[PDB]
């Protein structure tokens, strides 16, 4: 079957250049227009398209910001992104049916144009001296530059909010609605070491 | 470039039928592609030329002549509650609109305020966290340090698989020097005909 | 007790729907499926190939069924026509109908195209034997055949004019693609196709009613009914003859080249010459020139012999087929080449029928025992032309799919225009050259021996 394998996530720094590969298989790459997209948090855009045996057609917004290339000796399409800062998005690599104009087969690769790499800080936010039946405990993870995996010791009542940008670092919160409170601890992920688990005390 | 769009960015449907509408800024001549995208996955082609499926379950149909198009899912299951896009292949510059389906749940919000911990207070900071774990609809959060504030960062998850309810976390970051304004209150306004206030001193 | 002129005129009028529907589904089906029905050219290739290969399949089967048809109270051929026409017009209207089907419009077009080809075979095959059934004198049959051919030419012209003007009256929007990156609607175009199909179906019916009312059957019971099982033996005997096989192969290859042009010429006019507003006027000019050039080629074959006429008539289009792809799409050059292509079409589809009696006389001289040889020749030519023209159109539309033909488009990429230039300027020239080389090996050598064979026709 026709498939398109894209590169992994990348972390350009402000004004670098990021090159994304789109190694295709299952079809002649020189016969079809290989496209590129641009997905933000929730918006689908269109940088450009490239015919592997000829021309490249861009959007007027991405002219000079994106540069497309194609290697027919390896059937690989490359997208080169110039100056960044608001280009932290997800880039897809659809191909266009040679008759219609729609995209049957797609890829997907993340680009995160930020700077810095720090260790997360864990704060056990707790109740403020009140209780009625079920009580809400919390765990605040502040100041990191990756994707962590917050967990709890065998309790499934947790809600882990999506992380947000605060300056140049990321912030995340987790909430647990627990009935009884003998002992509860917050254990975080953050695969780049810095493993820290902190108990949640009263007051 | 055309200005195709999907008006409802959110829709409520449980098991009966959904009719996602797309509107085109130009007469596209029945050239509309419909994509389905699940989170963490690329957009999958459902419909092309505004009525023709591509290896998709028979519940996904689509209608529309010009500048008014619809995709009907009359059998909406758990996989069908995803994000649906409409493309157009009439003009050179291709355009999308964005939409999403959601299940229908009751109502009833809940709020809880949490003061900064001693560890954060030691390291030159104070983040007050307001949690809104279970509610349905759209909610608004206001911070009162005896006055309204506009320095808070807010985050929302999606819809829970079991409870079918949304959540919201509001973080108010205040330094130790600015940490004497009195009492801190979190106010939530929902479809409940009254705000919920949680305060600490 | 001969044929009236009104009866011959009604019989001739009855043969107009076959030519009208043939010219419609020869010139415009490839436009309609690719652009108006919004089909992938792979599926349109399948539809065209199977549609023109099922007609050739159904010709001998319907012929064998007609040969076994008993005598009814209305005749042996009139019940076939009366029971075939109301379903044939329904299937023809549903050929040019774009349904609201979520998956498999190719199945709809395949089913209704094959059904219409079967019903049109069930109409035309009894209609071919109707000229034997109407009268016993050979002069009346020849007069009916001449009337039928004249109304066949006029029916081709009338059907091309009607379908072209109606479907070119309502234009439609196009698809802008990457290539083109620096009121009317598509439903109006589909309704124009439905209106043209309704007009042609009204003509079909009217002509069916005229054929039913004006033509009797005479209850012919004379001579012998030959042998239907000897069809393969007669095919082998005809193919064993030198001049007959040479005429079969030449006419075949030449008609195959012109059917390839007829198929992939509207796309060439639209997307290479940039005449999507007036592509029907080029077809009308070609058919009008072909209608007007028939007396010219009749005078030419009556004056300058038959060998030079068939040598120059098929090859006159070759410099113009070079010229249409070797000019920057000038309007007057295309119209002059359209006039020349009409003259060449008239020559190509007129001259071998003039060559045929010189081969019939030679087959009479060589084989004294002959029964249905001309009918066998006509059936073989019809079957192979329809089947190989279906192969050619399927390969052409599949090549358009492989070249990246955009559905509609206002333009085509550099591969599709090259394939269309090859399909109107390389493959027709190669097939015409093959037919000319086959016609070179002609041992009859025009009348120079054939009249001597006619002398032996006086001997036997
Ligand atoms: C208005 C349109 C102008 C003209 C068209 C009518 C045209 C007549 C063309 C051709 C007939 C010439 C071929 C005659 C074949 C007779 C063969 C024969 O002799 O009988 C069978 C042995
Ligand atoms: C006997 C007559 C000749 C018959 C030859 C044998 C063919 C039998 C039918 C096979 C048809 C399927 O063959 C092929 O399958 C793929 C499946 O994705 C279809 O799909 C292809 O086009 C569609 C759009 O039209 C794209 O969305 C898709 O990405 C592409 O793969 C093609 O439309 C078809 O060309
Ligand atoms: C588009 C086609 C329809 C156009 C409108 C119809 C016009 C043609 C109708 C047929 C005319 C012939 O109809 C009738 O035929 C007989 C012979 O059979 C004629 O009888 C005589 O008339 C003419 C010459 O004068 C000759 O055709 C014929 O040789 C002769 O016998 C009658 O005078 C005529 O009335
Ligand atoms: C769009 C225009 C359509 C063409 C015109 C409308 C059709 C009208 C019928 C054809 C024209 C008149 O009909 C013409 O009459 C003459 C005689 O007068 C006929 O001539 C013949 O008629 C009959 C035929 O067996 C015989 O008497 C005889 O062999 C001869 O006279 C022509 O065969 C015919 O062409
Ligand atoms: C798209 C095609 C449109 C088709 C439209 C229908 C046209 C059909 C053409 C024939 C029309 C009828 O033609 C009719 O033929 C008969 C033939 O006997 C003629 O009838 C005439 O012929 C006889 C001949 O002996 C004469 O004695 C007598 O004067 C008269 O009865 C009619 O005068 C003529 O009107
Ligand atoms: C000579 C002119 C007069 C002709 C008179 C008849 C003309 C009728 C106009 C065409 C109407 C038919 O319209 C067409 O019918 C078929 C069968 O009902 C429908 O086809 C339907 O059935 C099939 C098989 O169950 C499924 O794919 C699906 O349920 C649906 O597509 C088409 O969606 C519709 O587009
Ligand atoms: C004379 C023999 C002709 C042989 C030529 C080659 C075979 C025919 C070529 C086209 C076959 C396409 O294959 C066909 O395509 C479409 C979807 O792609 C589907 O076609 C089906 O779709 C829906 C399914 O409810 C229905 O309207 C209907 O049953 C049928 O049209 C079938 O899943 C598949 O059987
Ligand atoms: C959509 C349908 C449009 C309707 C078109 C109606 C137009 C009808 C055209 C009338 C044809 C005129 O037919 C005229 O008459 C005589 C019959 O006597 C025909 O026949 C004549 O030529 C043939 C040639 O082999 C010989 O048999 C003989 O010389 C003579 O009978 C001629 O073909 C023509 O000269
Ligand atoms: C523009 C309005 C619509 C068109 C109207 C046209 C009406 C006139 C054309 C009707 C058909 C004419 O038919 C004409 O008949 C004469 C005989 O009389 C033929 O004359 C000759 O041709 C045939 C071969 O074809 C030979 O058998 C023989 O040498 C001779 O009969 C003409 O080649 C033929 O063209
Ligand atoms: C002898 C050949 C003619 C006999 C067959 C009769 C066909 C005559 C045309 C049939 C269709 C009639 O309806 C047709 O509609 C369109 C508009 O809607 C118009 O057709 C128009 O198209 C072209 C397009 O460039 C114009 O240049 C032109 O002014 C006009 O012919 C006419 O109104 C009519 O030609
Ligand atoms: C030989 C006998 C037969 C001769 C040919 C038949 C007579 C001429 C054909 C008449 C019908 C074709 O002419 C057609 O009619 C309709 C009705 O007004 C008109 O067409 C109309 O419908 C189409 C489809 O929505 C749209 O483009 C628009 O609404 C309008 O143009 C045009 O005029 C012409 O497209
Ligand atoms: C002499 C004129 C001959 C006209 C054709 C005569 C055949 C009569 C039988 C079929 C009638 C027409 O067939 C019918 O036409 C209408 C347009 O008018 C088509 O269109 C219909 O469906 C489409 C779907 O989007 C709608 O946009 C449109 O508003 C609606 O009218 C139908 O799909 C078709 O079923
Ligand atoms: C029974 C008789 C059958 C007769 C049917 C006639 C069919 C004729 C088929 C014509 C197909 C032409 O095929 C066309 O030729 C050119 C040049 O060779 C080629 O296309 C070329 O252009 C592209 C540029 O984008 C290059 O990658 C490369 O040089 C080549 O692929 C392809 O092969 C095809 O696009
Ligand atoms: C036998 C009679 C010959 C008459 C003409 C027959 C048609 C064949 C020639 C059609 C003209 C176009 O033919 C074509 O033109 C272009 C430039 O315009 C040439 O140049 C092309 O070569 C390369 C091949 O990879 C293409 O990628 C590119 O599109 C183009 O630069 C081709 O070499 C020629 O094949």
């Amino acid at each position: 079957a026709s498939k398109l394998e894209l590169s992994g996530p990348a972390e350009p720094r402000g004004s670098k250049s990021a090159q994304i590969t789109c190694k295709a298989k299952g079809f002649p790459e020189a016969r079809f227009w290989v496209f590129w997209l641009f997905q933000r948090a929730a918006a689908l855009d269109w940088p450009a398209a490239n015919f592997s045996g000829g021309p490249v057609q861009f959007e007027s917004r991405f002219q000079g910001n994106a540069s497309l290339k194609g290697s027919q000796a390896q059937a690989n399409a490359e997208l080169n992104i110039g100056a960044l800062g608001s280009s932290t998005a997800t880039y897809r690599c659809g191909w266009k049916l040679a008759n219609g104009g729609f995209f049957p087969s797609w890829g997907g690769a993340n680009v995160n144009g930020a700077a810095g790499a720090k260790a997360p800080a864990v704060y056990p936010v707790e109740i403020s001296g009140a209780g009625t039946g079920s009580v809400t405990l919390g765990c605040l993870v502040k100041g990191y530059n990756a994707k962590p995996n917050l967990t709890w010791p065998g309790a499934s009542g947790a809600l882990t909010f999506p992380s947000e940008l605060n300056g140049a670092l990321w912030n995340l919160a987790s909430a647990v609605t627990g009935s009884g409170f003998p002992s509860a601890t917050c254990a975080v992920g953050f695969g780049a070491a810095t493993d820290v688990d902190k108990k949640v005390a009263a007051a | 470039a055309l200005d195709i769009n999907s008006p409802e960015a959110e829709k409520n449907a449980k098991g009966a039928r959904a009719r996602i509408t797309c509107n085109a800024g130009n007469q596209v001549g029945s050239a509309v592609a419909w994509f389905n995208q699940r989170p963490g996955d690329p957009a999958s082609l459902l419909t092309y030329w505004a009525a023709t499926e591509k290896g998709v379950a028979g519940k996904q149909s689509a209608q529309g002549a010009s500048t008014k198009f619809s995709m009907s899912s009359a059998g909406p299951e758990a996989p069908s509650l995803s994000s649906y896009w409409c493309l157009l292949f009439e003009k050179g510059a291709f355009s999308f609109g964005g939409s999403k389906l959601n299940p229908r749940e009751g109502a009833g919000p809940q709020a809880s305020i949490l003061p900064p911990s001693a560890d954060l207070n030691t390291s030159g900071g104070a983040a007050v966290v307001c949690f809104l774990p279970n509610w349905y609809g759209n909610i608004t959060v206001q911070w009162k340090t005896e006055a309204p504030q506009s320095q808070a960062n807010m985050s929302w998850p999606g819809q829970a698989g079991a409870n079918a309810a949304y959540a919201m976390a509001a973080v108010l970051a205040i330094t130790k020097g600015d940490y004497g304004p009195g009492s801190f209150t979190c106010n939530a306004s929902n479809r409940g005909t009254g705000p919920f206030a949680m305060s600490l001193n | 007790s001969r044929l009236s002129v009104c009866s011959k005129l009604c019989y001739a009028i009855g043969g107009a729907p076959y030519q009208i529907t043939g010219c419609a589904i020869g010139f415009f089906l490839q436009i309609y499926l690719l652009d108006v029905a919004l089909l992938d050219p792979f599926y349109a290739s399948i539809i065209l190939f199977v549609g023109r290969a099922w007609d050739a399949v159904t010709d001998p089967t319907v012929g064998f069924l007609v040969s076994r048809t008993p005598w009814t109270r209305f005749g042996r051929m009139m019940p076939w026509i009366v029971l075939s026409t109301p379903f044939a017009v329904l299937c023809y209207f549903l050929i040019w109908y774009v349904p609201s089907v979520d998956q498999g419009k190719v199945v709809w077009y395949l089913i209704f195209y094959c059904c219409f080809q079967t019903l049109q075979t069930c109409f035309h095959v009894p209609y071919s034997a109707l000229t034997m059934f109407i009268s016993t004198e050979q002069k009346e049959r020849d007069s009916a055949t001449a009337y039928r051919m004249t109304v066949e030419v006029l029916g081709t012209l009338i059907g091309t004019a009607i379908q072209g003007q109606i479907v070119g009256m309502a234009n439609a929007p196009c698809i802008s693609t990457e290539i083109d990156l620096q009121h009317v609607s598509l439903q109006d175009l589909r309704n124009a196709y439905m209106i043209a199909s309704g007009v042609i179906c009204a003509i079909y019916v009217v002509c069916a009613v005229v054929l039913f009312l004006g033509v009797k059957e005479q209850k012919d019971t004379c001579r012998v009914r030959t042998e239907p099982m000897s069809f393969f033996q007669g095919i082998c005997m005809v193919m064993g003859h030198g001049p007959y096989a040479k005429l079969v192969m030449g006419f075949l290859f030449t008609s195959l080249a012109f059917m390839l042009l007829e198929g992939n010429f509207a796309l060439f006019c639209i997307y290479n010459l940039g005449f999507r507003n007036d592509f029907q006027n080029v077809l009308l000019v070609i058919m009008l020139s072909a209608t007007l050039a028939i007396p010219f080629w009749q005078w030419f074959l009556t004056k300058f012999g038959k060998k030079t006429a068939v040598y120059i008539g098929t090859t006159s289009v070759v410099p113009f087929l070079i010229s249409v792809v070797l000019v920057p799409s000038s309007l007057a050059v295309t119209y002059i080449a359209s006039f020349a292509a009409g003259v060449s079409v008239a020559a190509a589809f007129l001259l071998p029928w003039s060559m045929l009696p010189d081969v019939v006389d030679d087959f009479k001289v060589q084989n004294p025992e002959s029964q249905g040889h001309e009918a066998i020749f006509y059936s073989f030519y019809v079957f192979f032309t329809k089947f190989a023209s279906g192969v050619s159109l399927g390969v052409s539309t599949l090549s358009l799919d492989f070249a990246g033909y955009v559905t509609r488009g206002c333009t085509q990429p550099g591969e599709v225009k090259l394939t269309l230039k090859i399909l109107v300027s390389a493959a027709p020239i190669v097939l015409i050259i093959i037919g000319l080389l086959i016609f070179i090996s002609y041992p009859i050598n025009e009348e120079k021996r054939q009249g001597n064979r006619k002398l032996l026709n006086e001997q036997r």
